[PDB]
């Protein structure tokens, strides 16, 4: 599908509200496997199970290992821009 | 298989 830019708004007491799988060491992108109901990713409306997370806040995640992506993603605060694609 | 993290 088309590459999309998606904005997510998160408070500091919350996580992103997604489960991710995959990563470079497995030869696949960082993939959203769950959107947890009522949490920030669900509320933002534009992120979905099956989306590959290509970048967050301009940080490329295409070639990132799983735990690298966890560190990068969990570091982001407030208004967070995602670049995603559903294949 | 691949790991999953909740974030």
């Amino acid at each position: 599908g088309p590459i999309r830019k998606v904005l997510l708004l998160k408070e500091d007491h919350e996580g992103l509200g997604i489960s991710i799988t995959g990563g470079k060491e497995h030869g696949v992108p960082i993939l959203i496997s769950e959107i947890h109901p009522g949490q920030p990713a669900d509320r933002c409306g534009g992120l979905h199970v099956g989306d590959a997370i290509l970048a967050v806040n301009g940080v490329n995640l295409r070639d990132t290992k799983h735990k690298e992506a966890v560190t990068i993603l969990s570091q982001q605060r407030g208004e967070i821009e995602f670049e995603v694609v559903y294949v | 298989r691949w790991p999953t993290s909740k974030i």
